[PDB]
């Protein structure tokens, strides 16, 4: 059983402006096997509205998924993507950067 | 359009 | 430009309870259009693009009956392989399968694929010729022998060079408003400040379709790979894609550095400059 660690990217669909509705995307890829927990965080807490894309994989058989939810950025608030997989000891946390 | 042909078994 | 139709299948065994999870998805190019999930109430192939909903009820029954049969095939494959490789039923295992056709610029058949993986490793692949197999090991050799004796490549040729190209062309037709429209990337450049003497230019390519793209930095006309980061192309979430490259440069010298962009929705390439 080959096992591959997930690459991760956190970003908005659109340019980030405070007060202006957007979508927060966490894009996980390069991983194997497909079982993965991926949660989107607002200021540390979990988010409830989150959908994901349908399970698909690349030429080299490695999976990818996009998890996403509508949000409205503010100056105050902080956002992150927490991912757990077999190839990780404990959950990995990528914070959403400005120009990520 | 998925293959209508009875798929081959490994 | 060339076009493609691909179906991606995954079965993961569930040794604790019940049968394996089977997810199927269909694409024209970088656009998903059908899905099946065995963990959904539906138990139908479902649409995921507006253009495919034109298709009448006999199409949907048709696709559901088939997609369900592929599930059953892959359940059995999970079993066979488990025996070939001498594995126990304690463990969770994954079978993957992808197949499809391409049409050329000439709108005729270019290539067909039909290939399988086990636990994320190449297993047995149909070659370009569509008349021979690449078996990765001695379990896939077993599979290959069967499949030669049984004239399996011949049957998948009828589909890959026939029915598959037919339906790709139908879909590209019914869905031409989006599928044959290329979105060129909306580009722009941003400027950070690593230090008093060092600053980072970044080149953004947003909202482009298809995903195929090349961003390249040039210092004074010469390509420059050194001092550059990039991200893998990423979905925007709306069916378009995003990518950036960035380069690190001396403050004051940003006029030297230009970002070139090739995208099949751009006649001439582009050149940004700070």
């Amino acid at each position: 059983m080959i096992q591959r660690t997930p690459k991760i990217q956190v970003y908005s669909r659109h340019p980030a402006e405070n007060g202006k509705s957007n979508f927060l995307n966490c894009y996980v890829s390069g991983f194997h096997p497909s079982d993965i927990e991926v949660d989107l965080l607002k200021n540390g807490e979990r988010i409830e509205k989150v959908e994901h894309s349908d399970l698909s994989f690349s030429k080299d058989w490695s999976f990818y998924l996009l998890y996403y939810t509508e949000f409205t950025p503010t100056e105050k608030d902080e956002y992150a993507c927490r991912v757990n997989h077999v190839t990780l000891s404990q959950p990995k946390i990528v914070k959403w950067d400005r120009d990520m | 359009y998925l293959s209508p042909i009875a798929s081959p078994l490994l | 430009g060339s076009h493609s139709m691909r179906y991606f299948f995954t079965s993961v065994s569930r040794p604790g309870r019940g049968e394996p999870r089977f997810i199927a998805v269909g694409y024209v190019d970088d656009t998903q259009f059908v899905r099946f999930d065995s963990d959904a109430a539906s138990q139908r192939m479902e649409p995921r693009a507006p253009w495919i909903e034109q298709e009448g009820p006999e199409y949907w029954d048709g696709e559901t009956r088939k997609v369900k049969a592929h599930s059953q095939t892959h359940r059995v494959d999970l079993g066979t392989l488990r025996g070939y490789y001498n594995q126990s039923e304690a463990g969770s295992h994954t079978v993957q399968r992808m197949y499809g056709c391409d049409v050329g610029s000439d709108w005729r058949f270019l290539r067909g694929y039909h290939q399988y993986a086990y636990d994320g490793k190449d297993y047995i692949a149909l070659k370009e010729d569509l008349r021979s197999w690449t078996a990765a090991d001695m379990a896939a050799q077993t599979t290959k022998h069967k499949w030669e004796a049984a004239h399996v490549a011949e049957q998948l040729r009828a589909y890959l060079e026939g029915t598959c190209v037919e339906w790709l062309r139908r879909y590209l037709e019914n869905g031409k408003e989006t599928l044959q429209r290329t979105d060129a990337p909306k580009t722009h450049m941003t400027h950070h400040a690593v230090s008093d003497h060092e600053a980072t230019l970044r080149c953004w390519a947003l909202s482009f379709y298809p995903a195929e793209i090349t961003l390249t930095w040039q210092r004074d006309g010469e390509d420059q790979t050194q001092d550059t980061e990039l991200v893998e192309t990423r979905p925007a979430g709306d069916g378009t894609f995003q990518k950036w490259a960035a380069v690190v440069v001396p403050s004051g010298q940003e006029q030297r550095y230009t970002c070139h962009v090739q995208h099949e929705g751009l006649p001439k390439p582009l050149t940004l400059r700070w």
